[PDB]
């Protein structure tokens, strides 16, 4: 299926997600150092089928349908600086996210 | 060395038995296990199998059930064939090709494993020895079963767990006050029973709005897994067996569900449970002349299962008499009317007066002493009484054993349990501060217009509007109007926060949008890492935020609660509490303060509450703190 | 021998056999658990071996004799 | 997935992950060497490719 | 209203439900108990043998995940996403996201069952380094298990759980188990390669069947003492409970006959069943002394 | 106590790391090289500071 760009990345501590807005792209002016997150991306993978008990559980705890890898963009180590400009290109037929 | 027809054993899969070499190749060998009849194919290299042979003089069993006494064994073409004397008829010289042995071989004693050529690594022997040693040791502790539950060490809970968990078919009345942990006690009792093996099947009855809570609590505290029975699941399990209610071990169901069909109530009644757990028993109303519809079904259930636990409280501050209404379910013989019970309570009351006077350290009237002398049926009272009454050297132990004797004669000591805030120590102290701030003009400009619209509306609703001004300023000026740019409260909060960078602060506000906007202001104006916590979230995101707030020195500093549903984790290190704005009725205010007022605080809570002058807050702070 | 390793060369004879002998001695100190002879002075095992060779205490035959003695005596004291 | 009887077949050369067959029936130590029958790949390390 | 309420107290109930000084002593006892380090050094080794990767995070949090070399296909509690566990009580109270591992958690119990019930580690052959000792001597380790059989609702666990006896034989059946500790003895042993050990045992094949029945002479008497001692404790404590319960029964209408009848029946049944204890041999290790 | 503690203590660069590092490199020569290495004097063994 299709990739997604989002802020809800599985298996990340809340610390690294202060510096992303709703759409999952860094602020303008935030200064980064090697190792942080720039864009939050998740890649769907295989959907194995299940039993009713975990359906009840995963509907109470309520988090997911398609347990999914993450492959976000990150600053290669040894680099630092101050983001100054973000650009977003979209096809003609994809719903435009808020920030574009 | 593999050759057709031999007998081999799988090294790891010993649960199959003997196997026979059916066919061979250069790299693959095929075995058949006749005992199950299963085909397996093993690669020649790495030899994951072992050869089996019986030494002369031992005994072998053929597939027809008659043993043998092996005397010699021959080898030809690589194939080994036994000769022996029978043992049923003792004929000699009978030979067996090994393909006529049993189908089930056993190696129940390890020396056969060693002699057949089975060698494991050294470490596994060490693990086996240490494992059995520790098991043997740890079974026996006197207080086993009370170390795996995720709760701090609170004595007035461990005492009840110890008392009721070491009974046989107990039946009690857990009627602890709110904020004391009745449900924690019920969980403790279930855990203690289930670990010793004393019971296996448990019913739990809770109304629809609460069911999910119980699930999560159990799964996250006492390591118990449940199944939920609704109309659906019971419907498709009606096919699955005669009684669907027999498939599982622990069952969650609501009383209203059982009342849907009487056949269903019989199905519940006929499944032979051990423990029954009943919730909000105070709701179950009974009259001697008016036995209610809900009462009868539970009365029917309580007759086929031994152990019952009742969860209840005594609301509207009415005396203990109302408990009688349900106590008949426990022991229907000893209870036979309410008038005698109330009479005995009236009789107890002067004795309670006397014991209160004695423990206060003040002298007892000699006329009252011949009521304690009546209440206990003995005649060695006076030597104890004179010593305990005049403050002798050992008057303390005298008084203690005397009141113990009276305890042994209490009407409901062993069948009913109560905890009150008054008599148990540990609670911290609540210290108050107050700050008043001047009112900016824009609020007056908005209120002068807003005072008109809410005409045909409740003074309750009119106050509920004006109480917190921001949500009306938004309505006149459009939503997301920049209200956070001239308030005194936001400025005060930032000033307080930025000079105390080593304090964890819990800020509670009115509703969700206000919480989010405060978080944004703080983050983009002063860089204070704050974590939001509101009632629209999932159950995982709440855990993520609460985990962040708990990091000691690198994580968040402010937790913004929005009218918390008091799901109530243990926040043991938070001590300051900032009340952004005030609500109407005091019960949920006690809820708010009790989000941090729990047993186990290192320091005493300190509450701050800044308010704008000449508005609802001005009236309410006065009314609460002084009235 | 912190700077120059000139003396030990004359004291044994090759730039090469010196390497093997010194490596073996420093091994004995590294793991075998023996104790040094010349005072430490806060120095690594390698330079300690070089100083011992320079002063004239750890030759090759001396190593052989010493290990033979320790082996025989511990074996005899085993019983 | 590797095509059968092709230049990467798992039947001929070896497994693709340690101690697992292709179809996914047997797993990880109990079936050591057990040539699974329905997909036909030996259960050993992948440092055999 | 506050005065009227505070006059309406029944303080006997409160002084009863608090427990007293004994409850405080009990809580403190568990508090000292919760600082055990045996459990950590045991659980870590067990998880390293069954084959569960333990990645350490740092703030007293360790993550478990099943590995490629696991001893069993599928396990009760784990999943390929891994879980987080902590042995401390306070950390586990603040983080309701993480497990809490004590002697009563399902991981410990299930791992214990998997190791014990099966046949892993039962047959081991080894080698010993002692040149101070004559060549060809024999030392054999015996792992005797004392057992009783009864349904669980009799809770035999608290009197005679499966109890081990470690026995160390020579060629003439003299004990050495009572003298040398397990760890110091075993730290000096070592292993042998598979194939040479495969035959080395055969050369002494009869000797093992010579050894066992020597120790069978004494193990039975050992067994007797345990059951004898066990019965005494079964006799003692329960009777005191008996002694106590009817002592209350004749005084208050809150004691039912069913409880006392059940405890008497259970006492008789447990005495009869524990009078039927047995013993088996579970594991054995061969020790062959060489001069290498 | 463990390896991960050492990883984090080294990365955060606490002064005890500088003391230990000054301890380790003492008496431990390194090899310096410059390419092209035409003749045997092309790589030599120095002692750090
Ligand atoms: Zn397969």
């Amino acid at each position: 299926g299709p990739e997604e760009i989002t802020a809800d990345i599985p298996n990340v501590g809340e610390a690294a997600l202060s510096k992303l807005d709703e759409s999952g792209i860094v602020y303008i002016g935030a200064e980064v150092t090697g190792g942080d997150i720039l864009v939050g991306k998740v890649t769907p993978k295989g959907e194995t089928q299940l039993t009713p008990e975990e359906k009840l559980l995963r509907a109470i705890f309520g988090e997911k349908a398609s347990d999914v890898k993450d492959s976000s963009l990150r600053v290669p180590n040894g680099v630092s600086g101050t983001v100054i400009d973000v650009q977003v290109f979209t096809r003609d037929g994809v719903e435009k996210d808020k920030r574009a | 060395p593999f050759t057709l027809g031999q007998r081999w054993i799988s090294d790891t899969e010993s649960e199959l038995g003997l196997g026979t070499v059916v066919a061979v190749d250069a790299r693959t060998v095929t075995l058949l296990f006749p005992s199950t009849g299963e085909n397996r194919l093993y690669a020649r290299s790495d030899s994951p199998v072992t050869r089996v042979m019986f030494n002369p003089g031992d005994t072998i069993t053929s597939h027809d059930g008659w043993q043998m006494q092996v005397e010699e064994v021959k080898e030809e073409n690589g194939l080994l064939t036994y000769i022996g004397t029978r043992l049923d008829t003792e004929e000699s010289g009978v030979a067996l090709r090994e393909v006529f042995l049993d189908s089930k071989l056993v190696f129940s004693k390890p020396q056969d494993r060693l002699f057949a050529g089975q060698i494991d690594r050294m470490d596994r022997f060490a693990l086996r020895y240490r494992a059995r040693k520790y098991s043997s040791e740890q079974f026996r502790m006197p207080y086993s079963g009370l170390r795996g539950q995720r709760t701090s060490l609170i004595p007035h809970q461990l005492n009840i767990a110890h008392d009721v968990g070491r009974r046989h078919a107990p039946r009690v009345l857990l009627a602890d006050e709110v904020g004391l942990g009745k449900t924690i006690e019920a969980g403790m009792i279930l855990h203690q029973q289930l670990l010793s093996g004393a019971a296996e099947r448990v019913l739990i009855i809770v109304p629809e709005t609460l069911q999910h809570q119980w699930l999560v609590e159990m799964l996250r505290r006492f390591n118990l897994r449940f199944a939920l029975f609704d109309d659906e699941r019971y419907a498709e399990a009606q096919h699955d067996a005669y009684n669907p209610f027999d498939t599982e071990q622990l069952v969650i169901c609501s009383l209203d569900f059982a009342r849907r069909s009487k056949q269903r109530l019989e199905h519940l009644c006929e499944a032979e449970w051990d423990l029954l757990v009943v919730d909000e028993a105070h709701h179950l109303v009974w009259s001697e002349d008016a036995p209610s519809r809900e009462y009868q079904a539970i009365e029917q259930l309580a007759e086929h299962v031994p152990g019952v636990l009742l969860l209840t409280a005594t609301p509207e501050q009415l005396g203990m008499e109302s408990h009688f209404a349900r106590l008949r379910l426990l022991d229907p013989n000893r209870f036979h009317d309410f008038a005698q019970f109330v009479e005995e309570q009236k009789n107890y009351r002067p004795v309670a007066d006397a014991v209160a006077m004695l423990l206060a350290g003040n002298k007892l009237s000699n006329d009252e002493l011949n009521m304690l002398g009546e209440m206990i049926g003995e005649q060695d009272i006076e030597p104890l009484l004179q010593a305990a009454n005049s403050d002798s050297e050992d008057a303390q132990s005298a008084r203690q054993e005397l009141v113990s004797m009276l305890m042994d004669r209490h009407g409901t000591s062993r069948v009913l349990f109560r905890n009150t805030r008054n008599g148990v120590k540990g609670f911290p102290k609540r210290e108050l501060h107050t700050i008043k701030l001047p009112l900016p003009t824009q609020y007056q400009t908005a209120i002068k217009v807003s005072g008109i619209m809410g005409a045909r509306k409740s003074a309750e609703d009119r106050a509920r509007d004006m109480l917190y001004p921001e949500r009306i300023y938004q309505e006149f000026e459009g939503d997301n109007a920049t209200w956070w740019n001239f308030d005194p409260r936001v400025e005060w909060l930032m000033g307080y926060l930025t000079s105390h960078r080593s304090q964890k602060v819990l800020v509670i506000c009115a509703k969700a949008a206000t919480a989010l906007q405060l978080e944004q202001v703080l983050r983009e104006r002063e860089g204070i890492r704050a974590a939001v916590f509101h009632e629209g979230m999932s159950i995982i995101e709440r855990d993520r935020a609460a985990a962040w707030f708990a990091e000691e020195d690198t994580g968040a500093q402010v937790l913004l609660c929005s009218e918390i549903g008091s799901e109530g984790r243990n926040f043991q290190f938070a001590s300051h509490m900032v009340m952004f704005d005030l609500p109407f009725n005091p019960d949920l205010l006690e809820q708010r303060i009790g989000r941090l007022d729990r047993i186990g605080q290192a320091h005493d809570i300190q509450i701050h509450v800044p308010y704008l002058e000449k508005t609802a807050q001005s009236v309410l702070v006065r009314w609460y703190h002084e009235g | 021998a912190r700077v120059t390793v000139q003396d030990a060369v004359e004291k044994i004879g090759n730039r090469f056999d010196l390497v093997l002998v010194a490596a073996r001695r420093a091994r004995q100190m590294q793991v075998g658990g023996k104790d040094p002879l010349v005072p430490e002075e806060n120095d690594k095992t390698t330079v300690i071996a070089l100083r011992e060779i320079e002063e004239g205490l750890i030759n090759n035959q001396i190593l052989d004799v010493r290990e033979r003695q320790e082996q025989q005596e511990q074996e005899a004291a085993e019983l | 997935k590797p095509e059968r009887d092709g230049l990467f077949c798992a039947r001929i050369f070896g497994p693709v992950k340690d101690y697992e067959c292709l179809c996914g029936k047997y797993k990880r130590l109990k079936h050591r060497g057990v040539i699974c029958e329905k997909c036909g790949v030996e259960v050993t390390q992948t440092k055999v490719r | 209203l506050k005065a009227q309420l505070e006059q309406g107290r029944d303080r006997l109930l409160e002084i009863h439900s608090n427990g007293g000084e004994k409850a405080q002593a009990l809580a403190e006892s568990i508090e000292e108990q919760d600082d055990d380090t045996n459990l950590i050094a045991f659980a870590m080794n067990l998880f390293d043998i069954i084959g569960i990767n333990q990645d350490d995070r740092g703030d007293n949090m360790i993550v478990l995940t099943p590995s490629d070399h696991m001893l069993v296909p599928d396990f009760p509690g784990l999943s390929e996403d891994g879980i987080t566990i902590t042995f401390d009580r306070e950390v586990a109270l603040a983080r309701e996201d993480a497990q809490f591992i004590t002697w009563e958690h399902p991981l410990i119990r299930n791992g214990l069952d998997l190791i014990l019930s099966g046949d892993t580690g039962s047959s081991t052959i080894s080698l010993l380094k002692n040149k101070a000792l004559p060549v060809g001597t024999l030392l054999v380790e015996l792992i005797y298990v004392v057992e009783a059989q009864a349904p669980k609702q009799l809770q035999l666990n608290r009197f005679l759980p499966p109890t081990p006896v470690r026995m160390l034989l020579d060629k003439n059946g003299n004990n050495l188990a009572a003298q040398v500790e397990f760890e110091t003895f075993n730290r000096q042993l070592n292993a042998v390669n598979r194939h040479t050990g495969s035959k080395l045992v055969n050369a002494v094949q009869q000797d093992v069947h010579a050894i066992l029945q020597l120790g069978e002479a004494q193990i039975e008497k050992s067994a007797r003492a345990l059951i004898d001692a066990a019965r005494n404790e079964a006799d003692e404590k329960l009777s005191a409970e008996l002694s106590r319960l009817e002592a209350l029964r004749a005084v208050n209408p809150n004691i039912r006959d069913d409880e006392l009848t059940a405890i008497e029946s259970n006492r008789q049944q447990v005495m009869e069943s524990l009078d039927q204890a047995g013993w088996r041999l579970d594991a054995l290790r061969l020790i062959v002394v060489t001069h290498q | 106590t463990t390896i991960k503690a050492a990883k984090k203590m080294v990365e955060r660069e606490e002064a005890v790391v500088w003391d230990i590092l000054d301890e380790v490199i003492r008496e431990h020569p390194v090899l310096l090289n410059r390419a092209p290495t035409l003749h045997r004097l092309g790589i030599q063994a120095f002692e750090p500071v």
